[PDB]
RNA sequence: GAUGUCGGCUCGUCGCAUCCUGGGGCUGAAGAAGGUCCCAAGGGUUGGGCUGUUCGCCCAUUAAAGCGGCACGCGAGCUGGGUUCAGAACGUCGUGAGACAGUUCGGUCUCUAUCCGCUACGGGCGCAGGAGAAUUGAGGGGAGUUGCUCCUAGUACGAGAGGACCGGAGUGAACGGACCGCUGGUCUCCCUGCUGUCGUACCAACGGCACAUGCAGGGUAGCUAUGUCCGGAACGGAUAACCGCUGAAAGCAUCUAAGCGGGAAGCCAGCCCCAAGAUGAGUUCUCCCACUGUUUAUCAGGUAAGACUCCCGGAAGACCACCGGGUUAAGAGGCCAGGCGUGCACGCAUAGCAAUGUGUUCAGCGGACUGGUGCUCAUCAGUCGAGGUCUUGACCA
RNA sequence: AUUCCUUGUCGGGUAAGUUCCGACCUGCACGAAAGGCGUAACGAUCUGGGCGCUGUCUCAACGAGGGACUCGGUGAAAUU
RNA sequence: AAGGAACUUUGCAAUCUCACCCCGUAACUUCGGAAGAAGGGGUCCCCACGCUUCGCGUGGGGCGCAGUGAAUAGGCCCAG
């Protein structure tokens, strides 16, 4: 059959780049408009980065630095965002569905922190 | 004849004497008697039993009445067991006994569309000596001009699994009533957390 | 799991050094000697199974010589053998011991350890000369 | 399929516990594993398998360990269910220094 | 040439018969609670940009 | 104005003039082993060496290694070894160009299925109201093989050597179904190690690239066989050849002309699966209840019971369908704890000139596993869906 | 690369060898510049064997990517 | 996994081999060859000393399953 669990519409290398790229964008911007699916897939990965950063020690930073290649974003996540989510029992990131696009007819969506 | 509804829990390793036994842990929970079917009213002799409890809100008026007429409290599953009567409300205690050969039936894990190789056994073809028809692809579907038809029943690719399967003469290894559990030697069809139907051996050896 | 064409080590001083499977039989052993086959199919030889084989290499001087068509019982396998308690045995190299039509070895000695399954399969004499029975 | 509110984990853990045995610490490095050979006729014999632990696998009932040893010039690997009745007691013979969890390279 | 090919033109009937399942399904449009310009269920109202509060610009 | 041709493979199905099993009669049938004929097509009928081979010979087995049909079954299914194109050589023939009864090396097998047929899956309408469930089985399909060993019993039988029927146990082989606990396989980024180079200022620590995993080691869920579990039956009813009972024609005799019983792996039933489009559309339980609308709107419109649409998912799945959850909420994600996998993290300290080693640290990391928990989204809503035809008969106040 | 009878006959190799090597001679129908016989080296030649290795195979499984399936956009064909 | 040509017309296809240094190397021959025959071993990091340098040699030590640590990269042999 196919009872696995994850997505991949590209190849290993790329599936990672995308997740890391959208993870960097959401943390840079605070909210990003993307395809509904790409947004559904992004949600767990960014939520996981917030928890790693919630450590607040060097090891926790360097672990974020593995997926967040932008130096300024890693500082923002580490010193600004994770602290704010201290008492949030890791949940925050929400998805809003906008509606169908022109060229491909794809339903767009929002993903905000 | 005798029978129960349950949920396949899983498979583990057990020992009886020095021999290791592959067991299928089954929850043959309490089964309320919901309808008795007689030759006088239903034209045949049978019993309607029920299995998993349903939240009252989730149950509709037609099912509410049917459950109320027996004073049961909504199940979710309802199955009939022919030529079975015993009074009260069905549990595995004295229904089954350690050593009894039983016929556990479930619904095979469905494997969607499957080629003639996986589904029918087939043979496919050469991987190398010049193909186009490498591995799966059936052969010749028929003959030539005579039966201008392809035989009805022809083994071809289709939806494999998600079917009724009765596995015969499975041994009863352990029974923990009150824990509402029954251990069976071997493998029962269907996936974990699925509906199983444990019945007294269809035609015991 | 031994099938025709499988070359295997000889665990005896019968003369042969390597035998190559020609046929896997349904390994008889009852009164009259070895019993007649339990079918014509039968895919693989396991430990305790009887195979017909061609002698691919023998030592100079010894009862069995190269090219001779012989019967041997499988005594070791790289393919794992399962037991009633749930334990498993597996040997680095597969091996056999040349037998006669009586099921008794052709050599005076057995080399390396042998599978306990040979004992259940009623191969006393083989088990008897075996240095260890695992 | 039947949507019963169940913790299958514990139902399973429940059964498995009356069929699970704890043995000495052992991670790799040598072990005399003294097993009992009940099958030698009606008589109960005693054998001892001693060698390096190459793998440890599973948990609960299913938990096992693999022992490798060279016996009479030929390599032998034996796999034991910790809770097997034919196993009497395992004993650490000498603790080993290893950089991984599987040791299969020792086969060459 | 072009290996399997159709044997006869398919009649005006036959052709239209397979077309019986092509008819599009109109959206299930709902009235918006705070600008009333119709919206899709579970989507942000295109006109006011609300989804309980105002989520999007314009 | 084209019906592709040997052999292989793939896939089957059919006949019986039966190769094996099953039942019988005769035997120059003591027994065991057979010979021959009758009934019997349910299943079964092995792997190799040689040849393009069909065949055949051989090896090694077997219960057996059946014969034939299906365009010498099957190339819009595959091969292309044989043969029948162009090249080239040999032997032969022809003065020659060339030729063959030949032989030899080489030599383009065409992505898209319209109808019928076949496998799987829906949508529609029907089944005299609208609904939610549970079903009977007309019919259909699947399955159907067989060895060895022991017991009976070293008995019957035979002078012996040898050696049973009948009945009863086991245990395999092949095949099938299911399953993933076990042994294993895989597991494309879950963990580790390694190289070159480029980058995050440098060091340290990381990241890309080397595959569509750079390479290596291992590996959970899932899927999987080569791994497990179960299966072919028993009982029965009617029969075949065949064996009998009562029994005339034909004072006797005869299984047959009246009637009767027995009797096969075959037939019908039993086992497993589908099945009321079984338009002959069946049965049972439960629910909702008999709205409203001008001789302008001729039956539409609010509705009930109930469902659908949409969202979030799924051991369900191409789509659709099927199952669950949708705040009255534990559905998925997260988050927490645990399992399990990898195998001792960064950073600091110490030891050494150093490469490294040791402690901190059974560490650190973390896909899919088992629970918990209202942090995130399952918001808000819209669409649809009865008011039950007539005739005859029985009961009813 | 010539042999019809032909799978000639004996030997080798193989468990088993219509091919292959070796003899033999009965050359249907070899033979001396339409060159005869041999020859080290060379060959994307052709033939037979061995070791190694392997999914060619028993017997197939899992995994990946691009198509196939679904929606939006554009939209052919032989054939009839 | 186990097996290893049992596939087949035919190991077709795909593996295996794969660079540089040291050792080593057959029949046969036209004395060049055959030859990269065949087969074996080395290969990373540090430190000390020696030396013709980018380096290399001896010695001791270190780490991993594995050191042309990834990429480029002969499978070989017998006979016709
Ligand atoms: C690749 C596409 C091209 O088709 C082709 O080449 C394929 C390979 C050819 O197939 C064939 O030869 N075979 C197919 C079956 C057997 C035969 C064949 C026979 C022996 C061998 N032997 C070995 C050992 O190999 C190989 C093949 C085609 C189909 C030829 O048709 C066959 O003709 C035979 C004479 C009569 C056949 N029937 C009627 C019985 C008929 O099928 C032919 C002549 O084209 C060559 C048709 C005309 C119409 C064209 O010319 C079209 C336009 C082509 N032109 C273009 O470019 O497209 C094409 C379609
Ligand atoms: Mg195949
Ligand atoms: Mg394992
Ligand atoms: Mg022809
Ligand atoms: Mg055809
Ligand atoms: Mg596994
Ligand atoms: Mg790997
Ligand atoms: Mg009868
Ligand atoms: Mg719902
Ligand atoms: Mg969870
Ligand atoms: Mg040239
Ligand atoms: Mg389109
Ligand atoms: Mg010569």
């Amino acid at each position: 059959h196919g009872k696995a669990g994850r997505k991949l519409n590209r190849n290993s290398s790329a599936r990672v780049a995308l997740a890391r790229a959208q993870a960097t964008a959401l943390l840079r911007e605070g909210r990003i408009q993307t395809t509904l699916t790409k947004a559904k897939e992004l949600r767990p990965f960014v939520e996981q980065l917030i928890t790693t950063a919630k450590g607040g020690d060097l090891h926790s930073r360097r672990l974020v630095a593995q997926d967040i290649h932008d130096k300024d974003v890693v500082r923002k996540v580490m010193d600004e965002v994770a602290p704010k989510y201290a008492e949030r029992p890791g949940g925050y990131t929400r998805i809003l569905r906008v509606g169908t696009r022109r060229g491909d007819g794809v339903t767009m969506a929002l993903i905000e922190l | 004849m005798k029978g129960i509804l349950g949920t396949k829990i899983g498979m583990t390793q057990i020992w009886k004497n020095d021999r290791a036994i592959p067991v299928t842990v089954v929850l043959a929970g309490p089964c309320p008697i919901v309808q008795r079917k007689t030759a006088q009213t239903d034209g045949y002799e049978a019993v309607q039993i029920g299995y998993a409890p349903k939240a009252e809100r989730k149950v509709n008026k037609p099912m509410q009445g049917h459950f109320a007429k027996a004073g049961v409290a909504p199940t979710r599953i309802l199955r009939e067991f022919r030529g079975f009567a015993p009074d009260g409300d069905s549990v595995n205690v004295d229904i089954f006994a350690e050593g009894e050969k039983i016929d556990a039936t479930g619904t095979s894990k469905g494997k969607g569309t499957q080629g003639v190789m996986k589904r029918w056994n087939f043979a496919g073809g050469p991987a190398s000596h010049g193909s186009k028809k490498w591995h799966r692809r059936p052969g010749s579907i028929g003959q030539r001009k005579t039966p201008g038809r392809v035989y009805k029943g022809k083994r071809m690719a289709g939806h494999m699994g998600m079917e009724r399967v009765t596995v015969q003469n499975l041994e009863v290894v352990e029974i923990r009533a009150g824990e509402n559990l029954i251990l069976v030697k071997g493998a029962i069809p269907g996936a974990n957390g699925g509906l199983v139907v444990l019945r007294s051996a269809a035609k015991a050896s | 799991m031994i099938m025709p064409q499988s070359r295997l080590d000889v665990a005896d001083n019968s003369g042969a050094r390597e035998i190559m499977c020609i046929r896997v039989l349904n390994s008889g052993i009852g009164g009259k000697g070895l019993t007649t086959g339990g079918g014509g199919n039968k895919r693989y030889a396991h430990v305790g199974d009887i195979i017909v084989a061609s002698v691919k290499d023998a030592a100079p001087r010894g009862a069995v010589k190269a090219g001779d068509v012989v019967k041997a019982v499988v005594v070791r396998t790289s393919h794992a053998i399962k037991r009633a308690d749930g334990s498993t045995i597996r040997f680095d190299r597969n091996a056999a011991v040349i037998i006669n039509n009586q099921g008794e070895p052709r050599g005076t000695r057995v080399f390396g350890p042998v599978a306990r399954e040979l004992r259940d399969r009623r191969f006393m004499k083989i088990v008897s000369l075996a240095p260890e029975v695992l | 399929q039947t949507h019963i509110k169940i913790n299958r984990g514990e139902l399973l853990r429940g059964i498995e516990q009356d069929h699970t045995r704890q043995l000495p610490d052992f991670r790799p490095g040598d072990t005399v594993r003294v097993d009992t050979k009940v099958r030698e006729g009606n008589r109960t014999r005693s054998q001892a398998f001693e060698g390096v632990v190459i793998a440890i696998n599973g948990s609960g009932s299913r938990k096992s360990f693999t022992v490798r040893k060279i016996s009479f010039g030929e390599g032998v690997e034996r796999v034991f269910p910790f809770a097997s009745p034919l196993v009497n007691q395992v004993t650490i013979v000498e603790r080993g220094k290893v950089r991984r969890a599987k040791l299969y390279y020792l086969r060459e | 040439a072009k290996h399997p090919v159709p044997k006869k033109k398919t009649s005006k009937s036959k052709r239209d018969m397979r077309r019986s399942h092509h008819a599009l399904t109109a959206p299930n449009l709902t009235e918006c609670p705070q600008c009333h310009g119709k919206k899709l269920s579970h989507h942000i109202c295109p006109n006011c940009g609300y989804y309980d509060g105002r989520q999007v610009l314009a």
